[PDB]
């Protein structure tokens, strides 16, 4: 049944706004919240993301959070600003300052109770809550710190509900802030313990796709978010339309997560703006991944593929087998039948057919290794720590966060090197 | 023979009644043990989250005494 | 008299139930509203079709059925569909939250909340029965509800109804139409817990039914509707013994007597013929000899195994339609000389035949052709242990690394239950060896 969306910080509210832009378009919901669509095979599972207010109005089950009021006001003036319920906007006064400690412990802790009041109001109205999804970044302050605090706080009141998340990773290519490896490593510490299924949206991968593949010398956030919105639409297709396979967040978690800590996925998408072999060949390719990791450098524990558009289901079964059989080295032998596939007749906007990829590869360690270097290069000489230790933290937490993320890398390596006998 | 005939039908009733009784006690013990285990996991999950909240209070209080 | 109560658990169970009861209605001449012009006795009676249908004073023929699922969407289609008036709403039981392909959620967490309600509705059907013969339980091995809740139900039905008969129609998992990675766990857990509480169990490999639909009916990519309609024909052939009565129609319990030599060895291999398209059916008079020969070709089996590399402990032939004993005896004589039919030395090598003169119907606008005669072979062979071996091997690969185990442990289960269930499968695999091996 119901999923409660949350968007935290500048990044989280922008990609969240673009997510609600695209899925409202797919379900045939205009900015006034009115249904004007052609198919019913749009309203069947509309209640997963929308509430039915009086006048046949469809309002997103979305909660907009930020310590900065500026980024939230830009959402209300955007294309789908008025569709959101006005009470769900939970704005702060101070601002983040790109500090995880301010987001997690002090200034974000001031605001966290007023967010929970909206969450509890939305969750009480649900017939059967699946769980929650948080769109946010790990580099900044609000989305990084307060987002992980919200997860911990919501886990406390809803311990048997799913908590997935769409975590945007930092990169030197896109971002200029130097403290982001601290913020990311501190956030990853929390996500390892308190989330069921994280989609790793890497800004390095989105830059490289925009620069190399899409061929853009000047890649804006709008160019990056076009890929993210298309990815987010793809991975939630089985949740949003009447489908056989992985219709809820728990079933996806049961299929994709063999071990509790290893729940950090590698999303993929094709085509990047066309036959089924070409779609299948593109979606598994390293250049179509939204995490900057080569899957040839590791092994797939579990995979989920979502094909969209009218196509031969016979052909989809063959091509998904042909890539599996002829690349069997890159799938663990000790999880048989680990690649599941779903079909959906309704394609995305513009495309005739598309394919979305969700992969729990061991090669995701490359992402966490890259963050660990950028963390350690600064942390060896205790650089920029007065920002955090002034806020009330101590060097234990950084030592713990470093060690906990390096354990995650060792665990991904441990099961990569694992064998049948 | 009549005494043996009564012994057979009673033994048949004994087998059914023991099967019902053994099935009931196996299930009752399984559902009780499972209830205890699931509640123990949610206890440890919230006891972890409260230790995070206790630690979070020791950051607010620690910033208070750094001036 | 001789009433049978069918129980349909989870997705697969309900949707096969949809196919089965639709097919039964067409065979008996029961309309979608429950009316039956053939039936002159209004309000009740003791006809053979009344073993599966209770009757109301208004002339409605209500299935002796209970539909159960932990989420509503599949049973909502029964409430909305063509045969919505056929059922009383109390027979159709639904929850909100499903078992998420988890035996633990289906058996313990979610199942406990609805189990008492389901047993109340089964009791209300049982009180209508002058005499209750037993239950037919329809479920999947792979699903959370299908595995978990069925195991809970089968345990509770043993307590409430004692030694009363309990038959299973079980959907064995296949990767072509699979829904979860953890289906081997759910299969081994449900098989272990249900083994003592089931008197006979008809396994149905989706891979076998899927391949038959592709090979015989020439269907590119068979849907669940394609599988279920084929599966309903085998279920109909097996249950035709209870629902009709000729002189050669032998009761289901009389087959049980032959099919189950030891309590644990109660998994008959079912084979069916002819499966043929309407395009091809046109002007091929399929004789008794041809359809009986097809029962020993392993392409037409419901479980993928090799009886040739195994040993028969029983072999029953359930014919229906235009068949006489003279043609059956001639075909069996022809087959006995030509085929590999090796029996164990402790059992007689005869073939138990039953004939049911009412011919097989098909759903209009179906893929399956209307044929004048058909057969379903039920055989207790040691080769069906190959099905356990394939399933136990997939368990071993994942369980060795404790893959996906935390999902079960998080819902209250222990690692003890896994190894205890697996040892029972190892014992069962060993039992099938012991019965097959030659004697002192
Ligand atoms: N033959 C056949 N098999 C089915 C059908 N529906 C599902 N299955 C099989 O059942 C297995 C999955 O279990 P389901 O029965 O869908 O799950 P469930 O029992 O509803 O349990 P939850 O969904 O977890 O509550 C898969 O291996 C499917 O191939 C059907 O209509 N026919
Ligand atoms: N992909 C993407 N990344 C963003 C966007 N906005 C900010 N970011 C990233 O988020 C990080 C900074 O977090 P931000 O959300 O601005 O801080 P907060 O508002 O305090 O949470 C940087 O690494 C940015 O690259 C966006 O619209 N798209
Ligand atoms: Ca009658
Ligand atoms: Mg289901």
């Amino acid at each position: 049944r119901e999923i409660v969306h949350i968007q935290a910080g500048q990044c989280g509210n922008q990609i969240g706004a673009k997510f609600w832009e695209v899925i409202s378009d797919e379900h045939g919901i205009d900015p006034t919240g009115s249904y004007h669509g052609d198919s019913d095979l749009q309203l069947e599972r509309i209640n997963v993301y929308y509430n039915e207010a009086t006048g046949n109005k469809y309002v997103p089950r979305a909660i907009l959070v930020d310590l900065e009021p500026g980024t939230m006001d830009s959402v209300r003036s955007g294309p789908f600003g008025q569709i959101f319920r006005p009470d769900n906007f939970v704005f702060g006064q101070s601002g983040a300052g790109n500090n995880w400690a301010k987001g997690h412990y002090t200034e974000g802790a001031e605001l966290v109770d007023s967010v929970l009041d909206v969450v509890r109001k939305e969750s009480e109205s649900c017939d059967c809550l699946q769980g929650f999804q948080l769109t946010h970044s790990l580099g900044g302050g609000t989305g990084s710190g307060m987002g992980t605090l919200l997860i911990s706080k919501i886990r406390e009141e809803y311990p048997d509900r799913i908590m997935n998340t769409f975590s945007v990773m930092p990169s030197p290519k896109v971002s200029d802030t130097v403290v982001e490896p601290y913020n990311a490593t501190l956030s990853v510490h929390q996500l390892v313990e308190n989330t069921d299924e994280t989609y790793c949206i890497d800004n390095e991968a989105l830059y490289d796709i925009c620069f190399r593949t899409l061929k853009l010398t000047t890649p804006t956030y709008g160019d990056l978010n076009h890929l993210v919105s298309a990815t987010m639409s793809g991975v939630t297709t089985c949740l949003r339309f009447p489908g056989q396979l992985n219709a809820d967040l728990r079933k996806l978690a049961v299929n994709m997560v063999p071990f509790p800590r290893l729940h950090f996925f590698m999303p993929g998408f094709a085509p990047l703006t066309l036959t089924v072999p070409e779609l299948t060949q593109q979606m598994f390719d390293s250049k179509n991944m939204m995490a900057a990791c080569d899957p040839r450098h590791g092994r797939y524990l579990t995979v989920a593929a979502i094909f969209r558009g009218r196509m031969s289901m016979k052909e989809v079964d063959e091509q998904m087998l042909n890539v599996q059989n002829k690349n069997s080295s890159y799938f663990v032998e000790w999880i048989p039948n680990n690649v599941k596939t779903a079909v959906c007749d309704i394609p995305p906007r513009g495309l005739k057919m598309s394919a979305t990829f969700i992969g729990n590869s061991t090669a995701i360690q490359e992402l966490f290794k890259r963050i660990s270097e950028q963390f350690t290069a600064m942390f060896r000489r205790k650089a920029f720590l007065h920002w955090y230790t002034g806020e009330g933290m101590d060097e234990m937490e950084f030592t713990e966060a470093e060690s906990n993320m390096n354990d995650l890398v060792s665990e991904y390596q441990q099961y990569q090197d694992a064998t049948a006998d | 023979k009549r005494e043996h005939e009564r012994e057979v039908i009673q033994k048949a009733i004994e087998e059914n009644n023991n099967f019902i009784k053994m099935a009931k006690e196996k299930l009752a013990q399984k559902m009780e043990s499972n209830k205890e285990n699931r509640e123990a996991h949610l206890a440890a999950m919230l006891e972890r989250l409260q230790e995070k909240d206790k630690h979070a209070e020791e950051v607010r209080k620690n910033k208070e005494l750094k001036e | 008299m001789r009433e049978c109560i069918s129980i349909h658990v989870g997705q697969a169970g309900v949707q096969i139930g949809n196919a089965c009861w639709e097919l039964y209605c067409l065979e008996h001449g029961i309309q979608p509203d429950g009316q039956m012009p053939s039936d002159k006795t209004i309000g009740g009676g003791d006809d053979s079709f009344n073993t599966f249908f209770s009757e109301t004073g208004a002339g409605k023929h209500v299935p002796r059925a209970v539909f159960v699922d932990l989420e509503p969407t599949v049973i909502d289609e029964v409430r909305t569909g063509t045969y919505r008036q056929l059922f009383h709403p109390e027979q159709l039981i639904t929850g909100k939250e499903d078992a998420a392909n988890n035996y633990a959620r289906g058996h313990y967490t979610i199942g406990k909340e609805i189990i008492d309600l389901v047993l109340d509705r089964i009791r209300k059907l049982a009180d209508q029965c002058t005499g209750l013969q037993g239950f037919l339980v329809f479920h999947s091995f792979g699903g959370g509800t299908g595995s978990g809740f069925t195991s809970l139900l089968m345990e509770r039905l043993s307590v409430d109804y004692g030694k009363k008969s309990k038959l299973e129609f079980s959907i064995y998992p296949a990767p072509q139409v699979s829904t979860a990675v953890v289906e081997p766990y759910n299969s081994i857990l449900t098989t272990h817990t249900t083994l003592e509480h089931s008197d006979c169990a008809f396994m149905v490999d989706n891979e076998a039914i899927y391949d038959i639909c592709r090979r015989n009916l020439d269907i590119e990519r068979p849907t669940y509707t394609n599988l279920n309609r084929l599966i309903s024909q085998i279920v109909s052939s097996i249950t035709a013994s209870l629902r009709f009565d000729g002189a050669l129609n032998v009761d289901l319990t009389e087959f049980q007597t032959n099919l189950v030599p030891y309590p644990r060895i109660h998994f008959p291999l079912a084979t069916y013929a002819p499966v043929i398209s309407a395009e091809k059916a046109y002007h091929e008079q399929l004789s008794v000899a041809e359809i009986t020969n097809a029962c020993f070709e392993p392409a037409n089996q419901m479980v993928k195994c090799d009886p040739r590399h195994g040993k028969y402990m029983a072999c029953c032939l359930l014919y229906r339609g235009d068949v006489v004993p003279k043609d059956v005896n001639a075909a069996i004589a022809t087959i006995k000389t030509k085929r590999s039919i090796q029996f164990v030395d402790w059992c007689p090598t005869g073939f138990k035949v039953g004939i049911n003169y009412q011919p097989p119907t098909v759903v209009p606008g179906g893929d399956l052709a209307k044929v004048q005669r058909a057969v379903c072979m039920l055989s207790n062979t040691t080769a069906i242990a190959e099905a356990w071996a394939r399933l136990d091997h997939k368990f071993d690969l994942m369980y060795a690394k404790r893959a996906f185990v935390h999902w079960y442990v998080g819902e209250g289960m222990e690692e003890g239950e896994f190894s205890e269930a697996r040892e029972d499968m190892a014992a069962l695999e060993k039992d099938y060896e012991e019965v097959g091996v030659d004697s002192v």
